[PDB]
């Protein structure tokens, strides 16, 4: 879950 | 540290920041700041643009001066988000990789994950991203929406 | 037999934590709840909806 | 045997089944879902 | 682009060319005519003016003639000088909407935005602006004032 939880919250603060 | 800049940056970054600079004596404050950050070509996160705020703003009393200006916008060259990195970024709430994020997915993670948006966001995201439909979020046609700036 | 080690093998899809073909959602209580419920009902009403949803 | 996750009820039709707290509406919403 | 003008535009700038007729040879000036193209049903910033001082200055010895004379008033009335549409121009800033914006808010609104202010053109502004005489700019007046010529 290391993929789709936390770079989900790095992505989301970029995106 | 309003040296970073170029002057094709200082330009505009004036002329934006002047949309809130009163008189012409170069000051506005953090929140219509960090909407003028937005419009100026660029794409801060509030999470860098807050920081920025910290070291220009010394004691982040709230008021910036247009020299000040030009010492955020100096750094916000440095983490100057790109092109590709969010399309990829995009397929990461779409948790199967299918090409694009599900309906309501979208609506979860960018109200919860992040700099969170909200619900009429997330619509509004819908328009502008989910280009698709009501639920497909189409994310290379939103890099090229949003590149357009 | 068919379905039920079909689904068998889809259950570790989501029981396990092993992407991208498999992720951790659930915890083994309720797979066990899942497993005991269905095979109790549905698989003994397989007749049913076999007599109705089959050609 | 893959991933059934927002397969066929997303997270709207998922809150809209939520908000039908009496079993009439929900088997109504369901209907409506499930075409 | 010398026939956009009325009939009656074009008799009284034959009369305007003969008033600036200081060349005599046929060429007016066009600094000096710059106030000129303001008046006559023309609306043009700063800007627009010395674009139509300059670049329609098809003769080019810093005199324009007759004929580049009634091509000048013309493009001006090119521009979208509609009535409703500044009205909510003023909106953005007259965040109350009932008309009126104060006169240091209207200084900063125009020194600083779009087609940046001269001083000398901000406290004219202002005072044909607070035609009510409040040191508050009252921007409906304001509008049916600058529709008149």
């Amino acid at each position: 879950v290391d993929s789709f939880r936390k770079f989900e919250n790095d992505a989301a603060v970029m995106i | 540290m309003a040296d970073q800049l170029t002057e094709e940056q200082i330009a505009e970054f004036k002329e934006a920041f002047s949309l809130f600079d009163k008189d012409g004596d170069g000051t506005i404050t953090t929140k219509e700041l960090g909407t003028v950050m937005r419009s100026l070509g660029q794409n801060p996160t509030e999470a860098e643009l807050q920081d920025m705020i910290n070291e220009v703003d010394a004691d982040g009393n709230g008021t910036i001066d247009f020299p000040e200006f030009l010492t955020m916008m100096a750094r916000k060259m440095k983490d100057t988000d790109s092109e590709e990195e969010i399309r990829e970024a995009f397929r990461v709430f779409d948790k199967d990789g299918n090409g694009y994020i599900s309906a309501a997915e979208l609506r979860h993670v960018m109200t919860n994950l992040g700099e969170k948006l909200t619900d009429e966001e997330v619509d509004e995201m819908i328009r502008e991203a989910d280009i698709d439909g009501d639920g497909q979020v189409n994310y290379e046609e939103f890099v090229q929406m949003m590149t357009a700036k | 037999e068919e379905c039920y080690r079909y689904f068998t093998s889809v259950l570790f899809c989501h029981g396990i934590r092993r992407p991208p073909f498999s992720i951790d959602l659930f915890k083994e209580e309720q797979l066990l709840a899942l497993a005991d419920y269905v095979v109790n009902t549905y698989f003994r009403h397989f007749k049913l909806y076999k007599y109705v949803f089959t050609p | 045997p893959r991933i059934c996750m927002w397969k066929y009820l997303d997270i709207h039709s998922m809150h809209r089944l939520e908000k039908a707290a009496t079993v009439e509406k929900m088997r109504e919403v369901l209907a409506e879902l499930l075409e």
